RNA sequence: AAACUCCAGUUGACACAAAAUAGACUACGAAAGUGGCUUUAACAUAUCUGAACACACAAUAGCUAAGACCCAAACUGGGAUUAGAUACCCCACUAUGCUUAGCCCUAAACCUCAACAGUUAAAUCAACAAAACUGCUCGCCAGAACACUACGAGCCACAGCUUAAAACUCAAA
């Protein structure tokens, strides 16, 4: 995380472009030379910019710094921004049983429901002979129980030498969702 | 809260020594149990816990006590051999 | 080792032998009345007692050798310091009567000033505590700085940025950009000095 | 004055509840324990801060912070010959009351007999 | 006379002095050390604060508060707000049993402040609160 | 990381919560239990054993009802970790821990060592543990597992407790 807080009085870099507490732009000075203006003026230095290449930093009160961060928990707060979506690996084998592929599918339902990624590997069973074809019929059960729920994000594709299989499932967007809904309403009117 | 502030656990600085005036205060605090006490008071030592940690160190205190009078009674024998040869 | 644990080191320093007996403290008078009945190795075909022994120079040199190719470093090395001299004497006569006093002519003066510019004060050691290595700030050792502003000059002249210049010529203009506290070598120096500070707050995962 | 022993311990004949539950016999082994070497801890960090807080006032410069560098030179010098002079005097015994290996040959001269003979 | 390591009592005669000040007037400095952090708050003997510094406020984040550098950082901040104020001896009372508990004072002295007392005000209930359950690892 | 930001520090005011040190003491009580202060009441039996057919009790958790609420905290929610993490780690918060009035009657309720009386000699004594025994009495036990189970019966207990089997199975446990 990177926090709205008095960066001290040790700048990592030399160069440091630097702004008053009111705004007005006081050019790029060496850190050295910011500190003395910390003391000068009693004020504190924070980063307001860091991927500008001439790092921006800004001096401010202590009472200005906590009203920025008043303001920047409000405007999260209501306008809060979707997570990372998060990656959830599952490895089965092809002769898994039906009572643990039940409990690995009801899993997988719980990560679609929390608009996660599922990435499912399954690999060639213990002293097992066992074909692509069936291997990837695992992924069609599974995507069953789900059927406006989930979709294939990655298809079914051999990795690991052609060992075993890999897809990753996702949720249906909202435009999908409304096409299935779409559908399956004109196949209730037809029947 | 209700007592009269700087008097206890406060001990004076004398000729601009520090750390001596620190490691006293430590010392006091470490004789008076005060440390161990605000270390174990950290997370809920259960009753059943206590009693066994008690029990513990009240028989370590009494073979430590044990061993070390034991020590100290046979140390005048650590003097040289006044046999040596037979 | 084909020397028996007996043998001792020889002590090459004439000015040690000529020393006078009543000069010695009884300490030095026993050192010397017992090397008289120990066994000495012999001199290894490096060192001698000249006048001109230079026991840095002689270090740097072999950490410069390939592959036993003493003849070559040794060539190498006073072909740069021909170099500096050279260059010096061009700054010197070329410069005012003032900036004379001020221009270092020996490159024996200037090779080892320009080490001393380049030894790193503080060193990063990684430290384990709690299971977990830790790369801290440590004290380094006086042969330790010695070493790394060697490694650090030679490895910089060893790079392939520089395209057909020939190493007399590098370490040449390398020794006299450190001699005044410049060049990349001088930049390593400050960038470990940089990460030793940084990593401040991890000082106290040393126990030494 | 060590601890009573009287009435302690879980035993037929005393009628009160155990005070103590040791896990070991109360009873004096004939060896003490190993000197327990002491946790180490970082030194001179006081000397090495103040070097890097003169390198952070002027740009990492050695030249103005010589006085400060030789500072903490000397005190790794101090405190590496420190490494040795302990090591040679924990091993002496010179701070020590007794040395494990020396007080466990007395405990073998008079071993605790806890059996009869 | 010779030293006492016990406080003048207040409203006694006591004939020890500090700038013309007594006991009962020195400034006091109080170090709260924390686990993961250390604040310290530099008062007067009337309660009129004078400076406040933490391991936070220094510009350390995370696990770097917690650490004695860091406390020593705090100090030397706490103290040169103060000396500007016109503080040179302090009274220290230091509450908790942090990494910052002696390093917070050291960051005092060389800060220029000079320490005449050590108090130590951590909280010890005589029977309280429940603490949190033990952890498990 | 999340969480809070009417937040944090100093000072003052301020509990229906819990009871440093003393305690290296070894006491009280039938056991369960009982370690802040004060006061009142108060700790059966002038032989012993003895109620699973009774009576009175009985940690913690739990139930019903009305209150209090600092802190802790099942559950639950959030953060992290992980192949997964219904956990271990961090945060929030509830039942609950407290009081009052009734229930429930269970613990590794184990000091796994019954009460009373007596002994330290003889053979001291499988092992380990906390040395070996005598008299007397009550209670209990008789291969493992099935089984703190089934059924019956009793109970303010209704997913409960108490008592408690058999068939099949094994040559061990
Ligand atoms: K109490
Ligand atoms: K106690
Ligand atoms: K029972
Ligand atoms: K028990
Ligand atoms: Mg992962
Ligand atoms: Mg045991
Ligand atoms: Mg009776
Ligand atoms: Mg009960
Ligand atoms: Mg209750
Ligand atoms: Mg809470
Ligand atoms: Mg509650
Ligand atoms: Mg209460
Ligand atoms: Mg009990
Ligand atoms: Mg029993
Ligand atoms: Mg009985
Ligand atoms: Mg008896
Ligand atoms: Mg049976
Ligand atoms: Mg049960
Ligand atoms: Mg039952
Ligand atoms: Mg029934």
């Amino acid at each position: 995380k990177t926090a709205f807080s008095n960066v001290g009085r040790k700048i990592s870099q030399r160069v440091i472009h630097l702004f008053d507490e009111k705004g007005n732009d006081l050019g790029n000075m060496h850190r050295a030379n910011v500190i003395r203006l910390m003391d000068e003026r009693d004020l504190r230095l924070v980063q307001r910019n860091t991927s500008t290449e001439p790092a921006e930093y800004q001096l401010m009160t202590g009472l200005q710094i906590l009203q920025e961060r008043q303001r920047l928990r409000e405007m999260e707060k209501a306008n809060p921004k979707t997570g990372p979506t998060l990656r959830k690996e599952l490895i089965l084998s092809s002769n898994i049983g039906q009572h643990d592929l039940d409990t690995k599918t009801k899993q997988i339902q719980q990560w679609i429901k929390k608009k996660h990624l599922v990435q499912i590997t399954i690999k060639k069973g213990k002293n097992v002979d066992v074909s692509e074809n069936e291997m990837e019929e695992i992924f069609h059960q599974i995507l069953q129980t789900m059927p406006g729920i989930a979709t294939f994000s990655s298809r079914p594709q051999a990795v690991q030498g052609g060992k075993a299989l890999m897809c990753v499932l996702r949720a249906l967007s909202k435009n999908e969702e409304k096409a299935y809904k779409e559908t399956q309403e004109t196949q209730e009117r037809d029947t | 809260a209700k007592h009269l502030k700087f008097i206890a656990r406060t001990v004076m600085v004398q000729e601009g020594n520090v750390e001596s005036a620190y490691r006293t205060l430590n010392r006091i605090l470490t004789m008076d149990g005060l440390i161990e006490d605000i270390k174990h008071r950290r997370y809920y030592e259960k009753p059943c816990r206590r009693r066994q940690r008690e029990s513990y160190e009240r028989c370590r205190r009494i073979y430590n006590m044990e061993m070390a009078r034991k020590i100290n009674f046979l140390m005048r024998k650590n003097r040289a051999d006044p046999w040596q040869g037979c | 080792s084909r020397y028996s644990p007996e043998f001792k080191d020889p002590l090459i320093d004439k000015e040690y032998y000529r020393k006078p007996v009543e000069e010695l403290t009884e300490e030095e008078k026993y050192v010397r009345e017992l090397k008289k009945t120990q066994l000495i190795k012999a001199a290894p075909a490096g060192k001698t007692s000249s006048v001109f022994e230079d026991p840095v120079i002689s270090k740097f040199t072999n950490m410069m050798m390939i592959g036993g190719n003493k003849v070559l470093a040794r060539s190498l090395m006073i072909q740069t310091l021909e170099a500096v001299k050279r260059k010096q004497f061009e700054k010197y006569h070329a410069a005012s009567a003032e900036e004379q006093a001020t221009i270092e002519r020996n490159p024996y003066t200037i090779f080892h000033q320009a080490l001393k510019n380049c030894e790193p004060m503080i060193g990063l050691v990684p430290i384990l505590k709690g299971g977990r290595f830790y790369q801290v700030p440590v004290p380094l050792p006086d042969r330790r700085r010695r070493f790394l502003a060697m490694k650090w000059m030679i490895t910089e002249c060893r790079d392939k940025k520089h395209q057909r210049t020939l190493m007399p010529e590098k370490l040449s203009h390398k020794l006299l950009e450190a001699f005044h506290n410049q060049g990349p070598v001088i930049k390593r120096k400050h960038d470990l000095h940089k990460m030793a500070e940084a990593n401040r707050a991890l000082a106290h995962y040393r126990w030494w | 004055a060590t601890p009573s022993l009287r009435g302690r311990l879980a035993r037929f004949g005393n009628p009160r509840k155990p005070v103590l539950k040791p896990n070991k016999p109360l009873i004096l082994a004939n060896r003490v324990g190993e000197r327990r070497r002491e946790k180490g801890e970082a030194t001179c960090i006081t000397e090495m801060s103040v070097m890097m807080a003169c390198w952070k006032q002027n740009e990492f410069r050695d030249d103005a912070c010589r006085k400060e560098i030789q500072g903490f030179l000397d005190c790794a010098a101090r405190a590496q010959e420190a490494r040795k002079m302990r090591s040679i005097q924990e091993t002496l015994g010179e701070s020590g009351s007794l040395l494990p290996n020396k007080l466990n040959k007395l405990l073998q001269r008079f071993p605790n007999k806890p059996y009869l003979s | 006379t010779k030293f006492s390591i016990y406080p003048p009592i207040p409203g006694e005669e006591s004939s020890l002095r500090w700038a013309g000040k007594k006991f009962e007037e020195i400034p006091i400095a109080h170090i709260k050390a924390s686990h993961n952090n250390t604040q310290i708050q530099v008062v007067s003997a009337s309660n009129e604060p004078l400076a406040f510094a933490s391991c936070g406020t220094e510009g350390f984040r995370n696990a770097k508060k917690g650490t004695g550098i860091a406390a020593q950082t705090a100090g030397i901040a706490a103290a040169a707000r103060a000396k500007q104020k016109g503080v040179i001896h302090i009274r220290v009372v230091v509450k908790g049993l942090g990494p910052g508990r002696l390093s917070a004072m050291h960051g005092l002295i060389m800060g220029g402040l000079e320490v005449i007392s050590i108090t130590d005000n951590t909280p010890i209930p005589h029977x309280g609160c429940r603490p949190r359950k033990a952890r498990k690892l």
